[PDB]
C-alpha cells in the first residue's frame, strides 16, 4: 500500500498555482526553471535531427 | 399525502391521500392487517425488506434508499452509476456490504485483495492453500508492473504481411 | 499661441508643482503625456554601492536600498550616457558619477547621518548633476542611517542614468493629478447615488474653473473630452516645467524613433 | 586548470555592467558567474569581463593566460 | 425598397427598470389594425406620449437608383463618408435587426418580430395586404 | 529565480526588430505590424490617431501578455491607399501636434 | 530528557507516557509567542462534543 | 526601523520631515493633522506613511556596540 | 515580494500575488492616488467580511484626520458617524471614489471602493515550495525515489491518482 | 525558568536589560536547556474528589 | 484526486514567472483556488503515453462530465457579471472600443457587423459582439417564467445562427446547465471548437470589464430607514408571537400534536416562527436594494453570494443552532451567567436579532462563534469520512468491465449487468428530454 | 465584555462584524504572519528569523492590544487597498499589487539562517 | 478460435483502439520505420500517424479479446472510424 | 415525461429547419408512405447488440423501447406535415443524423465503468454539507440522512438508527 500501488515517480515537479485569462483553455504555464530541469527523450529521426542538433 | 393518480379524463392530477408513518420495522405481521394495501407498502429498511421479498425487491429498495440519500444537496447522479452499484452490492442471493467482511470474502484473486485490508492473514491463507491467481484484475498488473488488460490493453495489436505487400 | 494644436493655460506655479489646463487635444495623447511623464524621463540616481566598514545596526541591502531610493540633482542629465551604451569598463567621468559617504560616532549622543554628507569625488566637468536634492530648512536632508559612539559608517556609491521604468528609484515625478468633464456631460460615468446624486457625489474644484452647469438639455452625443486638468509634482531633481517639456521629447523622440524604423524597414525591402 | 576559476571578476557591456560576481564554471567559450547582489546565475564570454584581485585593487583584461595568477 | 409606411400615434410610454431603453406602443392612425410595440433609445431619440412618429421599413438604404440586391449582407460595414448619401438623410432614428417570427393570429392579421441587435419590435397588419412584403434583414427609419 | 531582467522590457535584445509587417489575409488592403518593448503608450495614440483618419477603415491594437512588453497593431486602408503610409501620416501629425503642445507650454511659462 | 523530548516521564517506558508537554517556543512573531506562552491542550486521541465551545 | 525615504504610493520624498513632525508634536503641541498639513502632506497616501511609523532604530541603538 | 508570495488581511481573506503592475498602468484617482493592491469583490459576499470594509472606511477617516481610529469591539461606534466624519473631510458618504482606466485615461463607470487596509505578509512563499525532480538521488531498501525537497525529492503516484488514470483508460 | 526568583532578570532594570543583551520586550516563562527555549503546554486533566454520575448504553 | 476530472492533460507553454498558470474555467473541475494551492505535473517518458494522453485525458475531451450528465466547465468569476452586465439591453458600445474588441476576439472573420443604430450616432448593442464570439450555426432556445416572444423583462435564451435576439446571459447559459451554450456547442461541434468559445468569451468580456470596472463597497449592504423600520417591525411582532406561546405554554392550555411532547412541539413552533421572521426581513431588504447594488448584481449573475448572504448581512442573522436544536443549557437552567433561570426567550436561547453590518452583543457573539465552532468540527469529521468511504467504493468496483459483448464483467468474469446501464449508451451522451406521449388528456392526445 | 478574547483575536478590528469562521482563520493565521518578533535580534543565533524592512502601526487600532505591545512591534504595513475588478488577474483569491511599491520598498523582509 | 462470418463486435472503431494505433504508429515513425504515405514536409511522427488513419494506411491489425479467451481479428482498414 | 435519453431528436430537427430554408408556405413533399417506412427504417437500423440468435436480438428490440417510443412520439406523420414542415431531403437528412448520433453515443467496450461510478457516488459524498440534524419535517423524528446514512447503507448496519416504516 505505500511502494506497489503508490511510488514516487521521476520528470515530475509541483509549485504554486495562479491563473491567466489570457491563457488557452488546454494550457499551463510552465516556469523556465521547472522546463529546464523537466526533459523528455527525443530519439533522432531524418525529420528532427537538425533540431536535435541546435538543441545540443 | 398527494399522490399524482390520472384523472378519468385523461390528465393527472394530485389526488390527496392519507399514509400512516411508523416507527418500527415489523413489515412481516403488518402485511397481514386487514384495511391496509400490501401491494405498496414501503420499508426504509432493506435489510428486512428481502427477508419477506425478493432479492430483486430488496435490489430495488436499496436503489431507492441510495437514490433518496443522494437527493438533499441538488447534486444529479446518473442511474447507471447507481445502478451498477446495487447490482455489484446484490451479485449474490444477499447483500454484500463494502467492507472487509462483505465483498472481500469471495473468489478474486489473493494479490488484489489484499491491497486493502489487513494483508499477511490474507497471504497466509493463500500460502495454506493452493489457489491459482489468474492475474487478469488491475491490482495484479499493477504490481507485476505490467500493462493492465483494460482501456488500451483491452487487446491486441498484430501485424499482417497481406496489408503490409498492398500499400507497396 | 502656436497653430490650431493643443493649447495650455497656467493656473497655479510653484517650484513643486505646476497646475495647467489641457486644450483642443484628445484623450489619448493627454494619457499618453502623463505615462511619459511618470514613467519615461530619464534621471541620475545611485545604482552601485561597495561597502567597505559598516558597524551600525542597519543591514548593508537596507543602507543600499536607502541610498538608491535618495534623489539627486540631474538637471544636465542629457549630456550623461547611458552605461550599457559607453566605451569603458565599470564606469568612467562621462558616463557615471562617484560619490563617498563617511560616519563616524564621536559625540556620545546619537549622530545622525543624512544625505547632505554625501561628497562628490568624481569630476562633473562642469555638468550640474550629482548634487542632493536638499528640500527642508534646516538644510541637514534626507536622514539615512543613526549611528551611536564607536559606530563607524564608509562606503561609496555610483550613480547612473536611467528611467522609472527599470526602477521607481529613477521617477522624477511624485503623483500627477488627472481630471476632465467635472460634470457628467459625456455620461462617462454612473453614479452610486442612493437617494440622489447631487448632494451624495461632492463637487470637484475644477467646476468652477469654466464648465458651466449642465441644463435640462438634451444629451449630447457629438461631444468629446477635449478640456483636461493636470498638476504635475516633482521630487525635486528636475524642476515641473522641465519636467513636462522633457515628457513632450521624449514622446515625440518615440515616435520620430518609429518613423525611422519604418523608413529603413522600407529601404531595406526595396 | 582554468585560470578563471574562484575568481573575482566584474562584468563589463551588456546589461550587467558594473555588476561583481565569482566564477563557478566554466564550459568552453562561456562561463558561469555568480552575482553578489543578485541571487541569479548567468551566463557570458569569458574573454569579455575583467578580472579582479581577490582582496581588491586594479582589473585587467583576459590577459591572464601570461600570467596564471591574481589581480 | 420601401416595405411599410404609417404615422402610428405613440401612446403609454414606460421603459421599465430602464434609463436609456423605453418601450413605445403606437397604433396607426389610417389602419384600425395595425399595431406597433417598439424599444427606442431615448438618449438619441426622446420620444414623449400622444406623439406621430412616421416609421419605414426597407430592405435597403441605397437610393432609389439602386435596385434591392442581395449583395449587401455582411458587407464590412465602414464608416460613413461626407459625400456618400443614403435613405437615412430623410430620418431621425434608423436601426438596423434580424425578423425571427412570423406568427398568425386570429384569421387574417399576422405579426412580424425584429430584433434590433436586442431591441424588439412587433409589428401588426392584415396578411396579404399590409405585411406581405417582409422576410429577413430589413432597416427601420423613424421620423419626428 | 525566474524573474526577468528589468530592462528587457523596454530594450532591443540582439536579433529583434522594433518593427515587423505582416500582410493580412482575413480582408483586403490589410497589415498587422508587431512593436516590442512598447507598453500601451504609443499604441493608444497610434490607434487614436489612425481612427482620426477618413481613409482607414479599421484600426486596433492589443497586448497580448502583460509579461512581454509587446503590442501587434492592425490597420485596414481604404482600395489604394497603402496602410504604411497611413502609419507615417499619423506619426507625423502627432510630431506636429507635439511640438506645437511644447512650443505653447513653453510661452506659456515664460509669463 | 524530559524537557528536551517532550515525553513527561524516564527514560524508559516512553512510549507509555504522555508527548507533546514540552514544545520548541514559536519566536516567528511576538503575538505568535504570546499565543504559545498561554497554550492549553487537553490530551484525548471521533467524538465531537469534547471539542465543542461549551457555555 | 527608520522612517522611509520615499512614500510607496506616488513617491513623495519624506526622509527630512520626521524630525520636523517630532518637532512640532514636541514643541509646539500640535494635533496630528495639523502638522501633518504642516508639513506639507496632504494625500492620505503621504499621511499614513509617518502617522503610522514605529521608529524601533532607537532600541537596537540602546544595545551596546562593537 | 513576488508573483506567488502568500499575503492575508486581518480578517482571513488571505491570498497570493497573481500579477504585478507598474503605477503608469495602475488605476489612479483624480488626485493622482493609485493603489498598492487590488481586491477583486467576489471574495466579499461569500465571506461575510463586513468588518474588513468597516476596517477601510475607518483607516480612511483616521488618515484622513490623523487621529487614531478605535475599532474595539462592542463599542458605540457605528458606520454612519464614519460616514458622516468622511463626508466632513469631503471625501465621500461611503468611500467610493472616481478613477480612470490608465491605459487608455478614459473615465471608468462603477466607482471602485478606495481606503487604507492593514495587510500582513505570511511565511508561505513561491521559492520555498517550487520543486522539479529528474533521475536524481536514489534510495537503498525500496530503491524508489527519495523523498523532500531539500534532498531532491519525487512526488508520490498515490493510490488515488492510480484510479483515475484506470478511469481514464490510460493503461501505458 | 526564564524571569523566576532564581533568575537574573528579575530584578533587572530595562538598563540592566539592555546591557545584559536581553530584550526588554521579552516576557520570559520558558525553559532554556540545551540552547533551546522549550515552554511547559498546560495538560488538562477532570478534577479528582468529585462525585460525577453518567448513564451507561 | 476524487473523480477523473481531476486529472487532465494540457499544453505546456513556457512563462518567465515561477509559478503555474492555468485558465479561470479549469478551476472548477479542479477544485482550486489561488490562496496557497499547490498542484503536481508528470510529464511523459514515450510515444506511447504521449500520444495516449493527447487522445485520452486531453482537457477538451472533457467538457462533459460523465457523472452529473452535464458539463463541469463554466465560465466562472468576474467573467460571468461581466457577461451579465454587457448583455444588458442599455449597454452600447462606440466605434473605437468595438474595434478593439473585435481585434481581440481570435479567428475573426474581419467582417464588421452593422451597427444597431446608424442615424443618431454608430452605435453597437452588447449582445452582437458576443454574437460575434459564438461561431455560427449554434442555436438555442430557452424560455423562463414569463417568458414569449416579446418578453419585456429580457429573461430567456433565443439563439438563431449563432446570434443572440433577446435575453441576458448569466449562469444558465454560459454555466454548468445542462442545456446551456456549452453543452450545446460541444454536441454539435467538436471539443476544439468548444474550447475556442471558452477562450474568445472570456478574452472579450475580460476587455470589456477592464474599461469598465466593477466593485463592492460597505454601503452596498445599507438599507433606507422605512425597510429597516419594517425589519424592525418584523422582528417584534415574531418575538410577540414566541411571548404568547411561551405564556399558552406555561399555562398549560397548548395542545401536544400526535408523535411529540409539549417540549418539541413548543421548540418547532419556536423555531419555525424564528427562520420565518428572519426570511420575511431579508426578502424585505433584497426587494428594497436597487439595480445598481453591487452585492444584487452579483447575485443576478450567480457568480458568488446568494439571497441568505444578503438577508444575514443587511437585515438579521438567522438563530443560531448546536446539533440542530438552540443553545442548551450549559449551567443549571441558564444559557450565559447574564441571563435569569427558566429562561426560553429567544434572545437567550441564541436568536441573533441583530445584524453583521450594525454588529453583534457579546451574548449573540458567542452564540455565533460555538455555531462556527460546531460547523467546523462537522467538516473537519465529513472530509475524513467520505474520504475512507470513497476509498471503499473505489476498491469494491476496480475491477468492472464492459467487453466487447456489451456485458458488464468483473475480473471473475461473473455477469453483473448483461448490458451496460441497462440500455448499453455512453453517459456523457444522454440528453434530458420530455415525452410528449404520457402526458397531456385523451383528447388533446387523439388531435 | 471585549476582555473574553484571545491574544490572537485582540488584533481583529471589528471582530463582531465577522463569521466566526473568519475570525478563527485570522487568529490561526496571525502567528504565521512576519514582522519583528524581537528586538534582541542581530545578536541571536535563530534556526530561521523573519523581520520586516518597514513594520508599521495599524491605522484601526483596537484598546485590547495596547497591553500586548502590538503598536511597538507591529507585524505588518497599511497599504491602499481598490476593490475592484481589473484586467481580470485577480480572480479567485489572488490579488494585483503594485510593482513601484515594491521597488520603493513594501513589504520586503530580511531572512536569516544559522548553520 | 477465429470466426469471421459470425464477428457480432461492432463494426466501428473505439477511443481506445484509436489512441493505441496512433501511439504504436507514431512511436514506430519515431523509430525510424518506413512510411506509406507522403509528408507535406511535416516532421511530427504523431501528426504522420493521424494522416495514414485519414486515408487507411496503416498495416496493423486488432485483436479483440472475447471474455472466455476467444478472438476475432478486425483489421485497421475495415474498421469505421467516426469519432 | 422529463428523462434523460441519447439523442436530442429536438436540436436536430432545429438544425434540419435552420438549414435547408423551410418556407412555411409551399406545400410539402412527404407522403404518409414515405413516412411511415422511414421511420420504420429508422427503427430498424438503430443496433447496439448486433447479434443474430434469438436472444440476442430480443434483448436489442427491448434495450432501445424507450428510445423508438421517443422518436415515434417526435416523427408522428401529423407533427412532420404540421408543425415539423420538412422536405424529403431534410427528412432524409434527419433519419441519417439521428442514426449517426445514436451509433456515436454507444458506450465503448473496454471502459472502467466501476471506477466511474465509485467516483461519481464518492463525489457528492465529499461534496456534502453537514448532515446530523435538520433532517425533519411536520414531526421532529431525527430522521438519519447524508453521510451517516450512506455509511449505514454501505456497511448494511443490522440496527440503524432510525427504521421507517411507510403503510398506505
Ligand atoms: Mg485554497
Ligand atoms: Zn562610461
Ligand atoms: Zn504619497
Amino acid at each position: 500500500r505505500g511502494n506497489l500501488m503508490g511510488k514516487r515517480v521521476d520528470f515530475s515537479a509541483r509549485t504554486v498555482i495562479s491563473g491567466d485569462p489570457n491563457l488557452e483553455l488546454d494550457q499551463v504555464g510552465v516556469p523556465k526553471s521547472i522546463a529546464k530541469t523537466l526533459t523528455y527523450p527525443e530519439v533522432v529521426t531524418p525529420y528532427n535531427i537538425d533540431r536535435l542538433t541546435q538543441l545540443v | 399525502y398527494d399522490r399524482k393518480v390520472p384523472s378519468p379524463t385523461g390528465e393527472y392530477v394530485k389526488e390527496p391521500e392519507w399514509v400512516l408513518e411508523t416507527d418500527g420495522v415489523n413489515l412481516s405481521e403488518v402485511m397481514t392487517v386487514p384495511g391496509i394495501d400490501p401491494t405498496r407498502i414501503y420499508t426504509n429498511s432493506f435489510i428486512d425488506i428481502m427477508e419477506v421479498l425478493g432479492i430483486e425487491a430488496g435490489r430495488a429498495a436499496l436503489y431507492k434508499e441510495v437514490y433518496n440519500v443522494i437527493a438533499s444537496d441538488g447534486s444529479y447522479v446518473n442511474y447507471r452509476h447507481m445502478a451498477l452499484l446495487v447490482d455489484v452490492m446484490t451479485t449474490q442471493g444477499g447483500l454484500t456490504s463494502v467492507t472487509r467482511h462483505g465483498f472481500n470474502r469471495s473468489n478474486t484473486g489473493a494479490l488484489m485483495r489484499c491491497s486493502f485490508e489487513e494483508t499477511v492473514e490474507i497471504l497466509f491463507e493463500a500460502g495454506a492453500s493452493a489457489e491459482l491467481d489468474d492475474c487478469r484484475g488491475v491490482s495484479e498488473n499493477v504490481i507485476l508492473g505490467q500493462m493492465a488488460p483494460i482501456g488500451t490493453g483491452a487487446f491486441d495489436v498484430m501485424i499482417d504481411e497481406e496489408s503490409l505487400v498492398k500499400y507497396m | 499661441m502656436s497653430e490650431e494644436g493643443p493649447q495650455v493655460k497656467i493656473r497655479e506655479a510653484s517650484k513643486d508643482n505646476v497646475d495647467f489646463i489641457l486644450s483642443n487635444v484628445d484623450l489619448a495623447m493627454a494619457n499618453s503625456l502623463r505615462r511619459v511623464m511618470i514613467a519615461e524621463i530619464p534621471t541620475l540616481a545611485i545604482d552601485s554601492v561597495e561597502v567597505e566598514t559598516n558597524t551600525t545596526v542597519l543591514a548593508d541591502e537596507f543602507i543600499a536600498h536607502r541610498l538608491g531610493l535618495i534623489p539627486l540633482q540631474s538637471m544636465d542629465i542629457e549630456q550623461l550616457e547611458y552605461s550599457r551604451d559607453c566605451f569603458c569598463e565599470d564606469h568612467c567621468d562621462k558616463c557615471s558619477v562617484v560619490l563617498t559617504l563617511q560616519a563616524f560616532g564621536e559625540s556620545e549622543s546619537t549622530t545622525n547621518v543624512y544625505s547632505k554628507d554625501l561628497v562628490i569625488v568624481s569630476n562633473l566637468m562642469g555638468r550640474n548633476i550629482g548634487h542632493p536634492i536638499i528640500q527642508d530648512k534646516e538644510g541637514n536632508g534626507v536622514l539615512i542611517c543613526k549611528l551611536r559612539k564607536g559606530q563607524e559608517l564608509k562606503l561609496t556609491c555610483v550613480a547612473k542614468k536611467g528611467i522609472a521604468k527599470e526602477h521607481a528609484k529613477w521617477g522624477p515625478a511624485a503623483a500627477i493629478e488627472f481630471e476632465y468633464d467635472p460634470w457628467n456631460k459625456l455620461k462617462h460615468t454612473d453614479y452610486w447615488y442612493e437617494q440622489d446624486s447631487a448632494k451624495e457625489w461632492p463637487q470637484s474644484k475644477n467646476c468652477e474653473y469654466e464648465d458651466p452647469p449642465n441644463e435640462g438639455d438634451p444629451f449630447d452625443y457629438k461631444a468629446q473630452a477635449d478640456t483636461f486638468y493636470m498638476n504635475v509634482e516633482s521630487v525635486g531633481s528636475i524642476p515641473v516645467d522641465q519636467v513636462v517639456v522633457r515628457g513632450i521629447d521624449t514622446l515625440q523622440k518615440k515616435v520620430a524613433s518609429i518613423l525611422l524604423a519604418l523608413t529603413q524597414m522600407d529601404q531595406d525591402k526595396v | 586548470r582554468e585560470v578563471a576559476l574562484g575568481k573575482t571578476v566584474r562584468i563589463r557591456s551588456a546589461g550587467y555592467k558594473g555588476q561583481l560576481g565569482i566564477v563557478k564554471d566554466v564550459n568552453g567559450d562561456k562561463a558561469t558567474v555568480e552575482l553578489h547582489s543578485k541571487n541569479k546565475h548567468i551566463t557570458i564570454d569569458k574573454h569579455k569581463l575583467t578580472y579582479y584581485n581577490r582582496e581588491g585593487g586594479e582589473g585587467i583584461t583576459y590577459d591572464e593566460l601570461v600570467n596564471r595568477r591574481g589581480r | 425598397n420601401t416595405l411599410f409606411d404609417d404615422i402610428f400615434q405613440v401612446s403609454e410610454v414606460d421603459p421599465g427598470r430602464y434609463n436609456k431603453v423605453c418601450r413605445i406602443e403606437a397604433a396607426s392612425t389610417t389602419q384600425d389594425q395595425c399595431k406597433l410595440t417598439l424599444d427606442i433609445n431615448v438618449e438619441l431619440f426622446p420620444v414623449a406620449a400622444q406623439d406621430s412618429l412616421t416609421v419605414t421599413i426597407a430592405s435597403s438604404l441605397n437610393l432609389e437608383d439602386t435596385p434591392a440586391n442581395d449583395s449587401s449582407a455582411t458587407r464590412s460595414w465602414r464608416p460613413p463618408q461626407a459625400g456618400d448619401r443614403s435613405l437615412a438623410d430623410d430620418y431621425d432614428y434608423v436601426m438596423y435587426g434580424t425578423a425571427y417570427k412570423f406568427e398568425e393570429v386570429s384569421k387574417d392579421l399576422i405579426a412580424v418580430y425584429y430584433s434590433f441587435g436586442g431591441l424588439l419590435m412587433r409589428l401588426e397588419g392584415n396578411y396579404r395586404n399590409l405585411n406581405n412584403l417582409k422576410q429577413e434583414n430589413a432597416y427601420l427609419l423613424i421620423r419626428r | 529565480m525566474n524573474a526577468p531582467d528589468r530592462f528587457e522590457l523596454f530594450l532591443l535584445g540582439e536579433g529583434e526588430s522594433k518593427l515587423k509587417i505582416d500582410p493580412d489575409t482575413k480582408a483586403p488592403n490589410a497589415v498587422v505590424i508587431t512593436f516590442e518593448k512598447e507598453d500601451h503608450t504609443l499604441g493608444n495614440l497610434i490607434r487614436a490617431e489612425l481612427l482620426n483618419d477618413r481613409k482607414v477603415l479599421f484600426a486596433a491594437y492589443k497586448v497580448e501578455h502583460p509579461f512581454f512588453a509587446r503590442f501587434k497593431l492592425r490597420i485596414q486602408t481604404t482600395e489604394g491607399y497603402d496602410p504604411k503610409d497611413a502609419l507615417k501620416n499619423a506619426c507625423n501629425s502627432i510630431i506636429n501636434k507635439l511640438g506645437a503642445l511644447k512650443t505653447n507650454f513653453e510661452t506659456e511659462w515664460n509669463l | 530528557y524530559a524537557l528536551a523530548t517532550g515525553n513527561w516521564g524516564e527514560q524508559k517506558k516512553a512510549m507509555s507516557s504522555r508527548a507533546g508537554v514540552s514544545q520548541v517556543l514559536n519566536r516567528y512573531t511576538y503575538s505568535s509567542t504570546l499565543s504559545h506562552l498561554r497554550r492549553t491542550n487537553t490530551p484525548i486521541g471521533k467524538l465531537a462534543k469534547p471539542r465543542q465551545l461549551h457555555n | 526601523m527608520i522612517v522611509p525615504v520615499r512614500c510607496f504610493s506616488c513617491g513623495k520624498v519624506v526622509g527630512d520631515k520626521w524630525e520636523s513632525y517630532l518637532n512640532l508634536l514636541q514643541e509646539d503641541e500640535l494635533d496630528e493633522g495639523t502638522a501633518l498639513s504642516r508639513l506639507g502632506l496632504k494625500r492620505y497616501c503621504c499621511r499614513r506613511m509617518i502617522l503610522t511609523h514605529v521608529d524601533l532604530i532607537e532600541k537596537f541603538l540602546r544595545y551596546n556596540p562593537l | 515580494p513576488q508573483i506567488g508570495d502568500k499575503f492575508a488581511s486581518r480578517h482571513g481573506q488571505k491570498g497570493t500575488i497573481g500579477i504585478t503592475y507598474r503605477r503608469e498602468d495602475m488605476p489612479f484617482t483624480a488626485e493622482g492616488i493609485v493603489p498598492d493592491l487590488i481586491i477583486n469583490p467576489h471574495a466579499i459576499p461569500s465571506r461575510m467580511t463586513v468588518a474588513h470594509l468597516i476596517e477601510c472606511l475607518l483607516s480612511k477617516v483616521a488618515a484622513l484626520s490623523g487621529n487614531e481610529g478605535d475599532a474595539s469591539p462592542f463599542t458605540d461606534i457605528t458606520v454612519e458617524g464614519i460616514s458622516k466624519l468622511l463626508r466632513e473631510h469631503g471625501y465621500q458618504s461611503r468611500g467610493f471614489e472616481v478613477m480612470y482606466n490608465g491605459h487608455t485615461g478614459k473615465k471608468l463607470m462603477a466607482q471602485i471602493f478606495f481606503g487604507p487596509t492593514y495587510y500582513q505578509r505570511l511565511r508561505h512563499m513561491v521559492d520555498d515550495k517550487i520543486h522539479a525532480r529528474a533521475r536524481g538521488p536514489m534510495q537503498v531498501l525500496t530503491r524508489q525515489p527519495v523523498e523532500g525537497r531539500s534532498r531532491d525529492g519525487g512526488l508520490r503516484f498515490g493510490e488515488m491518482e492510480r484510479d483515475c488514470m484506470i478511469a481514464h483508460g490510460a493503461a501505458s | 525558568m526564564l524571569r523566576s526568583k532564581n533568575c537574573y532578570l528579575s530584578e533587572a532594570t530595562e538598563s540592566d536589560l539592555y546591557k545584559l543583551k536581553e530584550c526588554p520586550f521579552d516576557m520570559g516563562g520558558y525553559f532554556i536547556i540545551n540552547g533551546s527555549e522549550k515552554v511547559l503546554i498546560a495538560q488538562e486533566r477532570s478534577a479528582g474528589n468529585i462525585v460525577q454520575v453518567f448513564k451507561k448504553a | 484526486s476524487l473523480h477523473k476530472m481531476s486529472m487532465m492533460a494540457h499544453r505546456v507553454k513556457v512563462i518567465p514567472y515561477s509559478t503555474f498558470r492555468l485558465n479561470l474555467s479549469v478551476t472548477s473541475p479542479y477544485n482550486a483556488d489561488f490562496d496557497g494551492d499547490e498542484m503536481n505535473l508528470h510529464v511523459p517518458q514515450s510515444e506511447e503515453t504521449r500520444a495516449e494522453l493527447s487522445q485520452l485525458c486531453a482537457v477538451p475531451l472533457q467538457i462533459v462530465s460523465p457523472q452529473s450528465n452535464k458539463p463541469c466547465m463554466g465560465i466562472v468569476q468576474d467573467t460571468l457579471c461581466g457577461i451579465r452586465k454587457l448583455t444588458l439591453r442599455d449597454t452600447f458600445i462606440e466605434l473605437d472600443q468595438v474595434l478593439n474588441m473585435l481585434y481581440w476576439v481570435p479567428d475573426w472573420d474581419g467582417v464588421i457587423p452593422t451597427p444597431a443604430i446608424i442615424k443618431p450616432k454608430p452605435l453597437w448593442s452588447g449582445k452582437q459582439i458576443l454574437s460575434v464570439a459564438i461561431p455560427n450555426g449554434i442555436h438555442l432556445q430557452r424560455f423562463d417564467e414569463g417568458t414569449t416572444l416579446l418578453s419585456p423583462k429580457d429573461n430567456g435564451m433565443l439563439i438563431i445562427d449563432g446570434q443572440i435576439i433577446f435575453g441576458v446571459v448569466e449562469k444558465k447559459t454560459v454555466g454548468s446547465s445542462n442545456g446551456g451554450l456549452i453543452h450545446v456547442v460541444t454536441r454539435e461541434k467538436g471539443p476544439q471548437v468548444c474550447a475556442k468559445l471558452f477562450g474568445n468569451i472570456q478574452k472579450v468580456v475580460n476587455f470589456w470589464l477592464l474599461h469598465n470596472g466593477f466593485s463592492t463597497g460597505i454601503g452596498d449592504t445599507i438599507a433606507d430607514g422605512p425597510t429597516m423600520r419594517e425589519i424592525t417591525e418584523t422582528i417584534a411582532e415574531a418575538k410577540k408571537k414566541v411571548l404568547d406561546v411561551t405564556k399558552e405554554a406555561q399555562a398549560n392550555l397548548l395542545t401536544a400534536k400526535h408523535g411529540m411532547t409539549l417540549r418539541e412541539s413548543f421548540e418547532d413552533n419556536v423555531v419555525r416562527f424564528l427562520n420565518e421572521a428572519r426570511d420575511k426581513a431579508g426578502r424585505l431588504a433584497e426587494v428594497n436594494l436597487k439595480d445598481l447594488n453591487n452585492v444584487k448584481q452579483m447575485v443576478m449573475a450567480g457568480s458568488k453570494g446568494s439571497f441568505i448572504n444578503i438577508a444575514q448581512m443587511s437585515a438579521c442573522v438567522g438563530q443560531q443552532s448546536v446539533e440542530g436544536k438552540r443553545i442548551a443549557f450549559g449551567f443549571v437552567d441558564r444559557t450565559l451567567p447574564h441571563f435569569s433561570k427558566d429562561d426560553y426567550s429567544p434572545e437567550s436561547k441564541g436568536f441573533v436579532e441583530n445584524s453583521y453590518l450594525r454588529g453583534l452583543t457579546p451574548q449573540e457573539f458567542f452564540f455565533h462563534a460555538m455555531g462556527g465552532r460546531e460547523g467546523l468540527i462537522d467538516t473537519a469529521v465529513k472530509t475524513a469520512e467520505t474520504g475512507y468511504i470513497q476509498r471503499r467504493l473505489v476498491k469494491a468496483l476496480e475491477d468492472i468491465m464492459v467487453h466487447y459483448d456489451n456485458t458488464t464483467r468483473n475480473s471473475l468474469g461473473n455477469v453483473i449487468q448483461f448490458i451496460y446501464g441497462e440500455d448499453g449508451m455512453d453517459a456523457a451522451h444522454i440528453e434530458k428530454q420530455s415525452l410528449d406521449t404520457i402526458g397531456g388528456s385523451d383528447a388533446a392526445f387523439e388531435k | 465584555p471585549s476582555m473574553i478574547l484571545g491574544v490572537a483575536a485582540s488584533i481583529i478590528p471589528f471582530p463582531d462584524h465577522n463569521q466566526s469562521p473568519r475570525n478563527t482563520y485570522q487568529s490561526a493565521m496571525g502567528k504565521q504572519a512576519m514582522g519583528v518578533f524581537l528586538t534582541n535580534y542581530n545578536v541571536r543565533m535563530d534556526t530561521m528569523a523573519n523581520i520586516l524592512y518597514y513594520p508599521q502601526k495599524p491605522l484601526g487600532t483596537t484598546r485590547a492590544m495596547e497591553y500586548l505591545k502590538f503598536r511597538e512591534l507591529p507585524a505588518g504595513q497599511n497599504a491602499i487597498v481598490a476593490i475592484a475588478c481589473y484586467s481580470g488577474y485577480n480572480q479567485e483569491d489572488s490579488m494585483i499589487m503594485n510593482q513601484s511599491s515594491i521597488d520603493r520598498g513594501l513589504f520586503r523582509s530580511l531572512f536569516f539562517r544559522s548553520y | 478460435a477465429i470466426p469471421k462470418d459470425q464477428r457480432a463486435t461492432t463494426p466501428y472503431m473505439t477511443k481506445y483502439e484509436r489512441a493505441r494505433i496512433l501511439g504504436t504508429r507514431a512511436l514506430q515513425i519515431s523509430m525510424n520505420a518506413p512510411v506509406f504515405v507522403d509528408l507535406e514536409g511535416e516532421t511530427d511522427p504523431l501528426r504522420i500517424a493521424m494522416k495514414e488513419l485519414a486515408e487507411k494506411k496503416i498495416p496493423l491489425v486488432i485483436r479483440r479479446y472475447l471474455p472466455d479467451g476467444s478472438f476475432e481479428d478486425w483489421s485497421v482498414e475495415e474498421l469505421i472510424v467516426d469519432l | 415525461a422529463n428523462w434523460p435519453l441519447p439523442v436530442n431528436i429536438r436540436r436536430i430537427i432545429q438544425n434540419a429547419q435552420q438549414t435547408f430554408h423551410i418556407d412555411h408556405t409551399k406545400p410539402s413533399d412527404l407522403t404518409i408512405k414515405d413516412i411511415v417506412l422511414g421511420v420504420k427504417d429508422l427503427q430498424e437500423n438503430l443496433l447496439v447488440l448486433r447479434g443474430k440468435n434469438e436472444i440476442i436480438q430480443n434483448a436489442q428490440r427491448d434495450a432501445v423501447t424507450l428510445f423508438c417510443c421517443l422518436l415515434r412520439s417526435r416523427l408522428a406523420t401529423r407533427r412532420v406535415l404540421q408543425e415539423y414542415r420538412l422536405t424529403k431531403q431534410a427528412f432524409d437528412w434527419v433519419l441519417s443524423n439521428i442514426e449517426a448520433q445514436f451509433l456515436r453515443s454507444v458506450v465503448h467496450p473496454g471502459e472502467m465503468v466501476g471506477v466511474l461510478a465509485a467516483q461519481s457516488i464518492g463525489e457528492p459524498a465529499t461534496q456534502m454539507t453537514l448532515n446530523t440534524f435538520h433532517f425533519a419535517g411536520v414531526a421532529s423524528k431525527k430522521v438519519t440522512s447524508g453521510v451517516p446514512r450512506l455509511k449505514e447503507i454501505l456497511n448494511v448496519a443490522k440496527n440503524m438508527k432510525t427504521p421507517s416504516l411507510t403503510v398506505y
